[PDB]
């Protein structure tokens, strides 16, 4: 050929270059931040440490963590939730305060069909102003057909059941804790779920599945 | 003041309303003589040569 | 007061449809019948793109039909030589969520945009040597889905708040804005006069809109579900639909009514992609069953597929010679056809 | 004319040959394709091209054996064919264990290994597999002579470890360690401590790691049993025995008993090799 | 405010050792190759040398084998040149030059100031123009032509012929590049033509500001033409 | 007295 030659080099030093990046931009660990309006994704954020969709990030025990907040901005969800799939997990978020739309939220999220087989972790914030709250009125408003005790911990137990009833699938698995006032321990349990999640796709990628 | 939107709106339905029209059959006319017109410069239609393929 | 004018507008309503309904005399399918048909298209690939990694989502043509653009979910913009398999540029962008791609007429500039509801304009003859950034345009507040070149200094871009715009590069202010739509704007074609162009919401409507003045001035209402994909005639007095519902149509502006459908009881799946031929003869489709359709403009058809993609076909277009197709999907994979 | 117990081996032959001229081509073909994009495909190439290699020698031993042993080649040979087979045997069991060491490293330690996985690791441990083994075959590409009768010449080509000598335990005990006893351990540890493990938190359970890990091990154990014990108890005898006449006589069936392991060990990867069914007509 | 700064001349004895280093700044210099062009007090042009970008690919002159060698240092964006052996025949300028490759580009574009160096006493494409002095006169139109011996013409469409202006006591210049191409700059007076092995270069409304020296250079495989001159 | 018979395969 002619002194193409440094055009074919251009190429080579391109895709050289392009197979670096790509290599070095696989260790990062992604996940997904749903939940109710004024639920309390921005408190997790700030104590874990713009118009459109607005990305944090931060390092725990030698693993990098990626959280996209995607709830920012009003528009059909149908249109861009296909953006978001090959991701690890999903960190919904529920308040104790308010209540039927963000039960419904979780049923339209959880039987999505790209994200049949994406493990959940499911947080339940304000315990107590909740159990405050639940002492000074009773639950019974909210549920009708709730005919328990008042206890804090039938009541916690009982609505907890009562997300977790929309669950369909059996193949997947959803973590729920109670967030109460902690010295920001809840970094362990998402550090325990993506160590799991991460050993089975590992498992499951050599052929043991 | 919702009254505006509507107003609006039925002043839009009027300027659409408001147009001209013509027949079908002189539309699918037109088109099949544009297509019959330009036919002998459309590659894929047809199968080209092996020698003024660009891509080999 | 309120039942007024809602009889009024129904009225219109009305009248405007037994206008069109009396306007009609024959169709176009008993017209046709007395021309022969096309046969079986045989079309096969001829070259493999293979430098994306990550769920290609846009791609347009250049005007000498030798170089190309594509966008893919790993924050990459790399446009190729299309006749040795090269590439001659790569362009890192800001933001991972982009959506749409533009190559300027002139081969100047190209654009960009995705879920930071910001279009973004890069410099490709810099005297340094390297591609930069040029305007940043902001103020619109859905995701934007489509943006088109008019020359080298005005530009027209479609967001999901039901709205569009014409921007000027040089000031980055929006000199007119485009209103009417009750979804959001999925889809946009410009006319080759460039002087009105059309698009398409998830409202299962389209409509024709006028750039010198910001005015509409016909509507079509023919689908049953959201419009994904617009594209002119050849000669500008026609266009072409896809949809969710696994149907295109095809209307008219003179006339302004439906004039033909393409479908089949074996097909479910939506439409991504929809184009022309050079002669208008040949209509392209891509669909979610992981391949193509080739069916015939005049007789509603098929011709032929276009098999060998191993997950969606979300993008398709054919150069400005008429002499290739070049297709993309989710499997990070440029294929060539001829 | 030829004795009973020979006779199946002849047949086991033919069988392994006609099941090895498939399946590992296939294998190999599909995994062609998935080099520098998949980390995962590196220790089946290699085991697949070492299985292909060893099983493309059987018509040599399938005439030697019709044969009575005539050995018409010559010296060259005798001292080169051998060892290339023993190479590529020995290369196949070292890459089976470095599979289930590998396969350890990723279930006991995934945070390191997210961060310090990727090709330029799988490829030195290869290197150092196929090393062994070629260390393992050098004493046979050295100590291998011929000899032929004068009046009745049936040249074939034998041992004989110098003109009298008893350096001959230390080979047979370094042989029967390091290929069978080495690999039989690291196989049952790695296995054992990863199905313990596994089982112990819910989303990881399956029921399918226990079948591979005994369809593998089973099968390793019960196949490469005959051939070590046959070929120590050989190793011991002087050449005029009563049970070395029956030794000599088993030694065939021993090898192609020997040879099925090779033989079956590509169908786990396409049995359970998880959803395998179309990648052909897609590549 | 592109920049190509050259320094480390002065006066050498026969037989001794001088460097040379060419500094650069206001562009991306880990984009771009490096020649380097020299020419005799009273004659033409003549290559020397070439380095690649991303160094892999290096080419000599058939004088210059052997004594001389190029290197680069991206970090510190300067380029180098060590000379050795020095002879009574190496007294020239040396320039400092930049091209870049790729589809549709234009190498050449942009050269250097030049340093001079002094020594004390003590199977090619042959490229030939017609005349060495032509007068002309401002607002008449001339043509310069040079031919080659082989053709330029390559299988892909593409031939290969640059055209250089340089003006009395200055830096030369780019004017046309592949037969056809203007480059980013010069006005749109001067048009070239041509085909097969012979060529012209036309310049129509002659200014007061046009007059000099005009080469033409072959870049078909790894040469100058001799030149012509103008007068007022 | 020191030949063994060994076949090809071992």
């Amino acid at each position: 050929s002619a002194e193409e030659r440094a055009a074919l080099e251009r190429s080579k030093a391109i895709e050289k270059n392009l197979k670096e990046d790509g290599i070095s931009a696989a260790k990062d660990v992604k996940l997904l931040l749903l939940g109710a309006d004024n639920s309390g994704k921005s408190t997790i954020v700030k104590q874990m440490k713009t118009t459109g969709i607005v990305e944090t990030h931060f390092t725990f025990k030698n693993l990098h963590f990626r959280l996209f907040d995607v709830g920012g901005q009003r528009s059909e969800r149908k249109k861009w939730i296909h953006c978001f799939e090959d991701v690890t997990a999903i960190i919904f978020c529920v308040d104790l305060s308010d209540m039927h739309e963000s039960l419904m939220l979780f049923d339209s999220i959880c039987n999505n069909k790209f994200f049949i087989d994406t493990s959940i972790i499911l947080f339940l914030n304000k315990k107590d102003l909740f159990g405050e709250k639940i002492k000074k009125s009773p639950l019974t408003i909210c549920f009708p057909e709730y005919t328990g005790p008042n206890t804090y911990e039938d009541a916690a137990a009982y609505i907890q059941a009562q997300f977790e009833s929309k669950n369909r699938s059996p193949n997947k698995e959803i973590y729920c804790h109670m967030t109460c006032a902690t010295d920001t321990n809840n970094a362990q349990v998402i550090f325990d779920a993506v160590t799991d999640i991460i050993i089975a796709n590992n498992l499951r990628g050599c052929g043991l599945y | 003041a919702s009254i505006a939107q509507a107003r609006k709106l039925v002043e839009q339905l009027k300027m659409e309303a408001n147009i001209d029209r013509i027949k079908v059959s002189k539309a699918a006319a037109d088109l099949m003589a544009y297509c019959e017109a330009h036919a002998k410069e459309d590659p894929l239609l047809t199968p080209v040569p092996a020698s003024e393929n660009p891509f080999r | 007061e309120l039942d007024q004018l809602r009889q009024e507008a129904e009225q219109l309503k009305n009248q405007i449809r037994d206008a069109r309904k009396a306007c009609a005399d024959a169709t176009l399918s008993q017209i046709t019948n007395n021309i022969d048909p096309v046969g079986r298209i045989q079309m096969r690939t001829r070259r493999t793109l293979r430098g994306h990694l990550a769920k290609i989502y846009a791609m347009h043509w250049g005007t000498d039909s030798r170089l190309l653009v594509s966008a893919s979910q790993d924050g990459k913009l790399i446009i190729w030589d299309s006749y040795t398999t090269n590439k001659v540029h790569a362009i890192p962008l800001r933001s991972s969520w982009v959506m749409t791609c533009a190559y300027a007429p002139s081969g100047n500039y190209v654009a960009c945009g995705g879920l930071d509801n910001i279009c973004s304009i890069y410099n490709l003859k810099t005297r340094e040597g390297n591609v930069r950034v040029s305007r940043e345009l902001a103020g619109h507040t859905g995701y934007l889905s489509c943006c088109r070149f008019l020359d080298d200094n005005q530009i027209v871009t479609s967001s999901g708040d039901t709205t569009c715009a014409l921007w000027d590069i040089e000031t980055g202010q929006q000199t007119t804005t485009f209103t009417g739509h009750t979804g959001d704007v999925m889809s946009l074609s410009l006319a080759p006069d460039t002087r009105l162009f059309v698009s398409g919401a998830c409202d299962a409507s389209a409509k024709l809109w006028d750039v010198r003045e910001g005015m509409c001035r016909q509507t079509f209402t023919g689908h049953e579900s959201d419009i994904n994909a617009i594209c002119f005639f050849p000669n500008g007095n026609a266009f072409a639909t896809g949809s969710d519902d696994a149907t295109c149509r095809l209307f008219d502006l003179r006339a302004d009514q439906e004039l033909m459908t393409y479908s089949h009881d074996n097909i479910i799946c939506g439409i991504t992609s929809v184009s022309f031929s050079k002669s208008g003869r040949l209509l392209l489709a891509g669909y979610d069953d992981f391949n193509c359709n080739v069916w015939d403009a005049l007789k509603a058809d098929r011709a032929g597929v276009l098999a060998g993609h191993d997950n969606r076909v979300s993008c398709l277009g054919v150069t400005d010679d008429g002499m290739a197709v070049a297709t993309g999907s989710w499997d990070s994979f440029l294929k060539i056809w001829n | 004319t030829l004795r009973v117990p020979d006779i199946l081996a002849l047949v086991i032959f033919a069988v392994v040959f006609l099941v090895g001229v498939l399946g590992n081509a296939l294998v190999v073909w599909v995994t062609a394709f998935e080099a520098k994009r998949t980390i995962n495909a590196i220790w089946f190439l290699n085991l697949a091209v070492a299985d292909f290699l060893s099983c493309l020698a059987l018509p040599i031993l399938f005439t030697s054996i019709v044969q009575h042993h005539h050995w018409p080649f010559g010296g060259a040979a005798c001292s080169i064919l051998p060892s290339l087979i023993l190479l590529n045997m020995y290369a196949s069991i070292l890459l089976l264990a470095t599979i289930s060491a590998d396969r350890f490293l990723l279930v006991f330690k995934p945070i390191w290994c997210q961060n310090f996985r990727g090709a330029g690791l799988a490829w030195i441990a290869c290197a150092v597999a196929w090393g062994l083994a070629l260390l393992l075959t050098i004493p046979s590409f050295l100590y291998r002579v011929v000899r032929e009768e004068y009046f009745p010449p049936k040249v074939l080509c034998g041992v004989d470890y110098s003109h009298d000598k008893r350096r001959e335990r230390a080979v047979a005990i370094v042989r029967l360690v390091l290929g069978f006893l080495w690999p039989l351990l690291t196989l049952t540890i790695c296995y054992t401590f990863i199905l313990l493990r596994t089982w112990s938190r819910r989303a990881t359970r399956s029921t399918k790691t226990l079948k591979v890990v005994v369809a593998v091990v089973a099968s390793f154990f019960i196949f490469w049993l005959p051939y070590q014990v046959t070929g120590i108890m050989m190793s011991f005898l002087e050449p005029s025995s009563p049970t070395f006449l029956l030794l000599k006589k088993l030694d065939s069936l021993c090898v192609s008993f020997a040879y099925i392991n090779c033989c079956i060990n590509p169908i786990i990867y396409v049995v359970a090799g998880q959803g395998f069914q179309g990648r052909l007509r897609k590549s | 405010d592109v920049q190509l700064v050259e320094s480390g001349g002065g006066l050498v004895q026969p037989g001794g050792s001088r460097k040379l280093s060419c500094s650069a700044s206001g562009f991306a210099f880990s984009s771009f190759g490096m020649h380097w062009v020299r020419q005799a007090p009273e004659k033409g042009l003549e290559w020397v040398a070439y380095i690649s970008s991303g160094s892999g690919t290096i080419y000599y002159a058939d004088t210059v084998k052997g004594r001389f060698t190029i290197s680069r240092d991206d970090p510190k964006n300067t380029l180098f040149l060590q000379m050795t052996s020095l002879r009574s025949e190496d007294t020239a300028m040396y320039y400092c030059v930049r091209s870049i490759y790729y589809y549709g580009s234009s190498p050449f574009d942009f050269w250097g100031q030049g340093t001079t160096l002094t020594v004390s006493s003590g199977s090619d494409i042959v490229m030939t123009q017609a005349t060495s002095s032509v007068p002309v006169t401002p607002g008449e139109s001339v043509s310069i032509s040079c031919r080659s011996s082989k053709s330029l013409l390559h299988s892909n469409g593409n031939t290969y012929l640059y055209w250089f202006l340089q003006r009395p006591g200055q830096s030369p210049q780019l004017l046309i590049y592949r037969m056809s191409n203007l480059a980013s700059g010069v006005p749109d007076r001067f048009s070239g033509s041509g085909s097969g092995t012979a060529f012209t270069l036309t310049i129509s409304r002659l200014e007061a500001e046009d007059v000099g020296v005009y080469y033409c250079m072959q870049h078909l495989e790894y040469t100058f033409g001799a030149g012509t001159k103008l007068e007022l | 007295y020191s030949f063994k018979p060994m076949p090809l395969x071992r």
